[PDB]
């Protein structure tokens, strides 16, 4: 007789450093005498040697230009003239996923909305045919993919609900959601991040941020329901502020927000971007109660503990460096991108990238000095801060009619890929030239020197 | 020391010279050097070159305003579009970006370029443009002040709410379910908040309606999920399809007909149990 | 029936197996690979000359 | 995840199907038993039963197979094994 | 006694790494952080098990005494004995 | 080596035989090829055919198996998968 | 040109090993017998694959550029590329 069996290797155990008194320390000392005699000779030779002056090796083809052939769209969404801004890449690097909703005048979304997923590894990949599709009866605009399970994606809605999909069961692709409760958002949402469960960090929770001026942390239990455990509000008087801001109006008014980026070496620290045009530093441990009129099952608090120098108007994107803990980039309505250190209130650098509106900023997963940005003129741009202090290194025109373009994300594991989305219901995927794809000489040291150059 | 430094400055300026953005950003980065009188006399053609770039930039900013100022909000011929902003809020953000670039153009030219005869002529033009942006923004706020106060008077449309006005209504003339909180009041909370966040003073009457509208906004969004679920499950079914689902819907519809905080939140709690059943059966017909 | 062994990572590019060569034609002949022998032997020669200058 | 391969005995449609089903398994799951579960379940459904599938990034194997049915492949930083026996 | 030698090795020209690992595979104190120390100690321990086999596989009457790896970011040095092996890292020059 | 075990369907003698055959191979050979090779060859020699073996620090699987023959087990850092079908 | 460069290395003080490898563990140039050439070629190819893997597990944004291996009887030196690699062997110093 035949039966079917499933088995899995558990996760690796982490090793620990050992304290010295436990072992025979004189044998470590005798070892270090022998080894230092050689290592002194060999480190002096390696400091001295000419043996690698201009030496190089190759492991990839030297593709000369940022170049592309993909076009991803859902024709039933495109026939309605719907606009797109969402990208996320899954943990297996197999999927890119996208979401349709018109932002055009912020008008009332009783209109149809779709979430689409494309698996770019498929030999059955086609331009006009998503690998999966799910509908929502009001506009969706976020996606974030779970840091381990590749099917699991979370997104926020116009009119305030949060939805979580699992693309591993496509006959029932969607059950983890707020419904509506006192805990919830109300005005348009667009951020998601996935964050580990405190003390149980192999599990994950969904974070949401909204034009409400709330920040919320969520988990799913049972049929059609999420439950909450951290809640913050940007009550306008309460946050500490820089001198470009006047004495603030009624604290019973929030400041609305949409950005999140975490300082990846110390997960308490996150950065927010605001409707008021000022970046904020936020801590997951700020205890000051908000005094918001509205009820919630957990009471709201101020999330923030610092304010940075402002943009010329609303902020729509922020991203933090995966190489230096203190660094973030912001993009907003004023045609500029700014760099900040989390130690200082002025920007470390300011650049103008268009005469028109912008919203994307992302850092390369490979290169400490590469950032990318995208523009309402219909263009995508890449900047190599090791090659120039002032000039953008690459510019790409995505829409032939100059209809607006706004998304950026870099792939999780095929790190040569960058994807961008636009007003003609479409996403395109760009493979970068090799100079972007592989790390340059001394780039980590040059990023430390960049931050140090205006330590003030 | 300045003469040898100015030689290297004039070389660096000649490397960047093709780009007006790089030229202007170098003139900002090294502004305090360019201010000094001997360096200013060494860089005279470079000062006149930046004046020509900035004069053309003031032409382009006014030409963009001349096309846009009576064009449709958000459209490519009119004011630019941000994420989820309204007609008035897009218009204000767009005007302040024109003010910002004209003001920076004036300030940088004032410190660096104000010896030149063309600077007097073009400074007058740039200041006059900047005052015309202020004036046209004030004309939009004068119209907004009238038109918000007249709109708020029509509370029966849902542009403002009496607490003694109706929660939700199954209008037997139509069979449709209606919620008396207008979509324009949800936009008014976004408008008043975004104005406050950027830094505007809010009129007392507008703040009073916003207080009433905030607490009702939580309820109105719940009521609009119910109303859109009822209107969509009705529109999915021609009468040839209804009576079978209508038995399950009659549990949810008893709560809707009972529309004819503690009352409403207990009503919503019962309605969410009915919604688990009805939403499961809605997917089966789809 | 046929028997196969297979591994990740591999003990070579012969990743799996069952119970002169054509690859040499491009590999010996390629002028880029001949240049990589100029470079790699230049590295070996300066390493030997540095080790002799330290020894002598 | 780009592919790298060295083994050869199955018909070309079966090579196409096995890489495609594993690709769909990479959108479907990361927990490797579930990736292998998709790959095997579609192969048992389309082809004659019974099939065996394994997914790992640190393993060795030795297995025996029916004529014209075996594949082994690398996708990115992971390896996949799929064969019929019984 | 020992920690003074660790400062002597930390002081070297163009250098920032030290890790010592024991023949059981377990790390000793480092100027790197614990995440980085764990990653380097475990990975290089696996690589040195292959290295010492490789020299013994060329000749069972021989044995291994030093190793280098040069990489695009940095050079790495390795030095094994009876109870311990050392890792050192030198920034690019 | 320390032995740790979980998911199985076989008589206790066959469980112990898998642990001993793997242990003796792990002493005899440093390379996983020869471990998986010996485990199959001894199972084919003592038992009736047909057997398949996997030996790894990381894998997940889905497989078909015959009643009273399946095991998965650990010997230190390494896991082993061993099943009958064919 | 290149053959004279291999003869130059073959002549050096206490030197005799030169092998070039096709990235299938098999040799294309040698100053040694083919059986021993294949032993060193296949062992070094296994060891390069583990070395490159180890550097990418240490830092996925880095990559391997050189390997050096010192034994009580001799030192071995290795210079790798995608398609092709050189092995050289010398008495200790």
């Amino acid at each position: 007789n035949h039966v079917d069996a499933q088995v899995q290797t558990e996760a690796p155990v982490p090793v620990s450093v050992q304290p010295p008194s436990q072992y025979d320390i004189p044998r470590l000392a005798a070892f270090l005498r022998r080894v230092e005699a050689m290592v002194i000779r060999e480190l002096n030779k390696n400091w001295q040697s000419h043996a690698f002056d201009g030496f190089e090796v190759n492991w990839t083809e030297q593709q000369q230009m940022v170049s592309c052939l993909y076009t991803l769209g859902y024709p039933p969404a495109q026939a309605q003239g719907l606009h797109v801004t969402s990208i996320s890449w899954n943990s297996t690097g197999s999927v890119v996923a996208c979401a349709y909703g018109r932002l055009d005048h912020g008008d009332w979304s009783t209109l149809k909305s779709f979430v689409c997923a494309w698996n770019l590894d498929r030999r059955d990949l086609r331009p006009q045919q998503p690998s999966a599709v799910v509908e929502v009866p009001s506009a969706v605009l976020c996606l974030a993919f779970h840091p381990t399970q590749p099917s699991h994606v979370a997104g926020g809605l116009y009119s305030g609900e949060v939805l979580v999909w699992d693309l591993s069961r496509l006959e029932d692709p969607l059950l983890w959601r707020t419904g509506l409760t006192d805990d919830t958002h109300t005005d348009p949402v667009s951020q998601v991040v996935w964050l580990p469960e405190p003390g149980h960090s192999h599990r994950f929770q969904v974070l949401s941020v909204a034009t409400d001026g709330k920040v919320l942390l969520w988990q799913g239990i049972g049929v059609g329901q999420l439950q909450l455990t951290e809640g913050f509000a940007l009550v306008m008087q309460q946050l500490p502020r820089s001198t470009k801001l006047k004495k603030h109006p009624r604290g019973e008014t929030e400041v609305g927000a949409t950005a999140v980026a975490f300082s990846s070496f110390d997960p308490r620290l996150f950065i927010l971007g605001t409707e008021g045009g000022f970046p904020l530093k936020c801590s997951l441990a700020a205890g000051e109660a908000a005094l918001t009129r509205m009820p919630s099952s957990v009471p709201l608090r101020a999330p923030a503990q610092f304010t940075f120098s402002p943009h010329g108007g609303p902020i729509y994107s922020v991203s933090c460096s995966p190489f230096h803990r203190n660094l973030f980039l912001s993009a907003g309505t004023d045609g500029h991108v700014h760099l900040y250190s989390m130690l200082q209130a002025p920007p470390l650098t300011s650049l103008q990238l268009s005469l028109k509106y912008l919203f994307a900023v992302r850092w390369s997963p490979v290169r400490p000095l590469v950032f990318a940005a995208a523009s309402g003129k219909g263009d995508v741009q890449l900047f190599d801060l090791q090659k120039s202090s002032q000039k953008p290194t690459v510019l790409i025109k995505q829409t032939q009619d100059e209809s607006p373009v706004y998304c950026l994300e870099f792939n999780s594991q095929q790190t040569q890929l960058l994807a961008a989305g636009d007003a003609q219901g479409t996403v395109k995927v760009w493979q970068l030239s090799t100079e972007f794809t592989e790390q340059g000489p001394r780039e980590a040291e040059d990023l430390d020197c960049l931050a140090a150059e205006v330590a003030a | 020391a300045e003469q040898k430094i100015a030689g290297k400055l004039k070389n660096y300026i000649s490397e960047i010279q093709d780009s007006p953005q790089q030229l202007l950003q170098a003139f900002l980065k090294y502004k305090e050097l360019v201010k000094r009188p001997t360096i200013s006399k060494e860089l005279m053609l470079e000062r006149e070159t930046l004046l020509a770039r900035l004069v053309d930039s003031i032409k382009d900013f006014r030409l963009d305003f001349e096309n846009r100022c009576r064009g449709i909000p958000g459209d490519a011929s009119g004011p630019l579009s941000g994420k989820n902003l309204s007609e008035v809020v897009n218009s204000i953000v767009w005007v302040r970006q024109l003010e910002l670039k004209v003001d920076d153009t004036i300030k940088i030219a004032e410190a660096l370029l104000s010896d030149l005869p063309g600077f007097r002529c073009f400074h007058q033009s740039a200041k006059d443009l900047l005052d015309q942006l202020k004036l046209y923004e004030q004309e939009q706020f004068d119209d907004w002040s009238r038109d918000i106060q007249s709109g708020l008077s029509d509370s029966r449309s849902g542009l403002c709410i009496e607490a003694s006005s109706r929660i939700m209504e199954l209008d037997s003339n139509d069979g449709l379910l209606k919620v008396h909180y207008s979509d324009r009041l949800v936009i008014l909370l976004r408008e008043v908040r975004q104005l406050s966040a950027l830094g505007f003073v809010i009129p007392a009457k507008i703040q009073q309606v916003a207080n009433i509208a905030q607490k009702f906004c939580k309820q109105a969004i719940i009521l609009k999920q119910v109303a859109h679920f009822y209107n969509s499950i009705d529109q999915q079914m021609i009468q040839s399809q209804r009576p079978m689902m209508l038995q399950s819907a009659l549990a949810f519809e008893q709560i809707i007909k009972n529309s004819k905080p503690k009352e409403l939140e207990g009503y919503i709690q019962k309605l969410q149990n009915a919604a688990e059943r009805l939403a499961t059966e809605n997917r089966k017909l789809r | 029936t046929r028997e196969v062994w297979t591994q990740h990572p591999g003990e070579s590019t012969v990743v799996s197996g069952g119970s002169s060569d054509a690859v040499v034609m491009p590999k010996i002949d390629t002028p880029r690979l001949c240049s990589f022998l100029r470079a790699a032997c230049q590295v070996m020669a300066v390493l030997l000359e540095e080790d002799r200058l330290a020894a002598e | 995840r780009k592919a790298v391969i060295k083994n050869a005995d199955m018909s070309e449609e079966m090579q196409q199907d096995s890489v495609e089903c594993a690709t769909q398994a990479l959108e479907k799951y990361n927990i490797e038993k579930d990736i292998a579960a998709h790959i095997k379940k579609e192969f048992d459904k389309k082809y004659n039963p019974t099939w065996h599938c394994i997914v790992g990034r640190n393993f060795g194997s030795y297995v025996t197979h029916e004529t014209k049915h075996f594949i082994y492949f690398y996708l990115g930083q992971v390896a996949i094994l799929l064969f019929k026996s019984g | 006694e020992v920690e003074e030698t660790l400062k002597r090795l930390q002081s070297q020209k163009g250098v920032q790494g030290i890790i010592v690992v024991n023949t059981e595979g377990i790390p000793i104190k480092s100027t790197m952080d614990n995440p980085t120390t764990t990653q380097y100690a475990s990975l290089m321990h696996s690589f040195i098990l292959k290295a010492r086999s490789t020299v013994r596989d060329i000749d069972p009457q021989n044995d291994l005494t030093f190793l280098r790896i040069r990489s695009k970011k940095n050079e790495i040095m390795v030095a094994p004995d009876k109870d311990y092996f050392l890792i050192v890292i030198q920034n690019p020059t």
